[PDB]
DNA sequence: AAGAGAGTGAGGACGAACGCGCCCCCACCCCCTTTTATAGCCCCCCTTC
DNA sequence: GAAGGGGGGCTATAAAAGGGGGTGGGGGCGCGTTCGTCCTCACTCTCTT
C-alpha cells in the first residue's frame, strides 16, 4: 500500500466494459448540456444466431445510430483511472469493441462540409487590399525608442569621479566575494569612470593572462 | 551621415523629402541628421535650392488618397498663400499641410487635421495656425476654375 | 632440416598546425553644462463644454 | 471624455572650460577541423637451433 500502488480490485472481478467510437457531433451534444444525466437510450437486439445494436438520439437533444461490432481477440484493452487523489484503480477490462455510424447517407456530408468549413476559420488567406498602405514609416522628430532611452541616460547622468579612498574600501570589500573581476564588470559594481578606475586598479591590482577565456584583471595586487 | 546624404540626395533632384520623413526611415533623430546635413554642405562646398510649399503636395496629397483636382487647389492655395506673405516665416510644410486642409475640406474627399499631420510630419496645432492665417483670404487663394463640393463662406472656422 | 624475430605491405588512433573566429584595449571624437537674443515648431498639462 | 488654449520645452548660433562615454581600428588568444607521424596487425624469409 502506497502512493504509486494501482488498486488493481477491477481485475479480479472480471469486471467486462465496451469500447465504443463514436463521431464529434454526437459527443459535441452532449456537450452542450452535459449535465442532464441523460442523453439517449442505448437499445440492443438479439435473435437466434444474430446480435444487433443501435443507439437512439434523445428527442430533446436533436432540437437512428446503427452500432458494428469488433472482433477484440487481436489485442487486450484494459480501463484504469486516476483519482484525484493520487490513487490509481483499473475499471476493468474491455470485452467487446463497437463503432457508430451515421444512419444517413447524404445529407449527412452536408453536416460534415459545414464542419470542415468551420475549421476552416482559423485557416488565414491573404486579402487583396485596394489602396497602397500609407500608414508606415510615418514622418517623426524622433523614435520613441530614442527619446525614452535619452531621458534614462539624461536622468542617471554621467558617474562621478569619487574619493580614492572610498572607491579602493569598495574594490577590497567586493574582492573578497570573488577571486577575480572582469574590467566591465568590476565597473558596475563600483561605478565609477572607466579611465579613472584603470588608474586605481593599476596603482595597486594587476592583470594576469589567463589561458581559459582571456587575461582579465585580479584584485589582489601581489 | 548616410540619412543626411540622402536628404541632401532628394533635395538635388527636385523631390525633397522632410527631416522628418528622413528620420522616419532612419535609427538617427531627425536633430542629427540636421546636424550632419549643415555639416555636408560645408565639407562639399554645395548648395541645395530653398524648398516650397509645391515640393510635397504630389506625395502628400497622393498619399492622403485626394483627387486630382484637390492637389492642384491645395498646390495653388500654398503658392498664392506664399505670393501675398500671408504666413511669413512658417515652415513650407506646414503651409502645404495647411494649404491641403483648406482645400480638402473644400471638397468631396475631406480629411481631418489629424490625418494630414500623420503623413505631413506636422503637428494639428501647427496646421491649425498657419490655417488661421490663410482662412481670412480662402476665396481669393483658391482657383477661380474650382468647383466648391462645400463653399468657402461655409469653410471650418477655427 | 625446424622455432621466434623481422620485412613488408597495409590499416587505424592521436598531436601539431591551420584557420577562424569572438572578445578586448587604445586613439579619437562627441557630448555634457552655462549664458543670451531671436522665431517657429512641438509636447505636457490645464480648462471649457 | 473630446477638444482648445496656456505654459513650457527643443533647435540653431557663437565661444571657453574639463572629463565621462560611445565608437572605430587594430590586437589578442581559445576552440572546432585536418593531415602526417606514430602505432597495430596478416602473410612470407632468416639466424639460431
Amino acid at each position: 500500500a502506497e502512493r504509486g500502488e494501482l488498486d488493481l480490485t477491477g481485475a479480479k472481478q472480471n469486471t467486462g466494459v465496451w469500447l465504443v467510437k463514436v463521431p464529434k457531433y454526437l459527443s459535441q451534444q452532449w456537450a452542450k448540456a452535459s449535465g442532464r444525466g441523460e442523453v439517449g437510450k442505448l437499445r440492443i437486439a438479439k435473435t437466434q444466431g444474430r446480435t444487433e445494436v443501435s443507439f437512439t438520439l434523445n428527442e430533446d437533444l436533436a432540437n437512428e445510430h446503427p452500432f458494428v461490432l469488433q472482433s477484440v481477440g487481436g489485442q487486450t484493452l484494459t480501463v484504469f483511472t486516476e483519482s484525484s487523489s493520487d490513487k490509481l484503480s483499473l475499471e476493468g477490462i474491455v470485452v467487446q469493441r463497437a463503432e457508430c455510424r451515421p444512419a444517413a447517407s447524404e445529407n449527412y456530408m452536408r453536416l460534415k462540409r459545414l464542419q470542415i468549413e468551420e475549421s476552416s476559420k482559423p485557416v488565414r488567406l491573404s486579402q487583396q487590399l485596394d489602396k497602397v498602405v500609407t500608414t508606415n514609416y510615418k514622418p517623426v522628430a524622433n523614435h520613441q525608442y530614442n527619446i525614452e532611452y535619452e531621458r534614462k541616460k539624461k536622468e542617471d547622468g554621467k558617474r562621478a569621479r569619487a574619493d580614492k579612498q572610498h572607491v579602493l574600501d569598495m574594490l577590497f570589500s567586493a574582492f573578497e566575494k570573488h577571486q577575480y573581476y572582469n574590467l566591465k564588470d568590476l565597473v558596475d559594481i563600483t561605478k565609477q569612470p572607466v579611465v579613472y578606475l584603470k588608474e586605481i586598479l593599476k596603482e595597486i591590482g594587476v592583470q594576469n593572462v589567463k589561458g581559459i577565456h582571456k587575461n582579465t584583471w585580479e584584485l589582489k595586487p601581489e | 551621415i548616410a540619412s543626411a546624404c540622402l536628404y541632401i540626395a532628394c533635395r538635388q533632384e527636385g523631390v525633397p523629402r522632410t527631416f522628418k520623413e528622413i528620420c522616419a526611415v532612419s535609427r538617427i533623430s531627425k536633430k542629427e541628421i540636421g546636424r550632419c546635413f549643415k555639416l555636408i554642405l560645408k565639407a562639399l562646398e554645395t548648395s541645395v535650392d530653398l524648398i516650397t510649399t509645391g515640393d510635397f503636395m504630389s506625395r502628400f496629397c497622393s498619399n492622403l488618397c485626394l483627387p486630382k483636382q484637390v492637389q492642384m487647389a491645395a498646390t495653388h492655395i500654398a503658392r498664392k498663400a506664399v505670393e501675398l506673405d500671408l504666413v511669413p516665416g512658417r515652415s513650407p510644410i506646414s503651409v502645404a499641410a495647411a494649404a491641403i486642409y483648406m482645400a480638402s475640406q473644400a471638397s468631396a474627399e475631406k480629411r481631418t487635421q489629424k490625418e494630414i499631420g500623420d503623413i505631413a510630419g506636422v503637428a494639428d496645432v501647427t496646421i491649425r495656425q498657419s490655417y488661421r492665417l490663410i482662412y481670412p483670404r480662402a476665396p481669393d487663394l483658391f482657383p477661380t476654375d474650382f468647383k466648391f463640393d462645400t463653399p468657402v463662406d461655409k469653410l471650418p472656422q477655427l
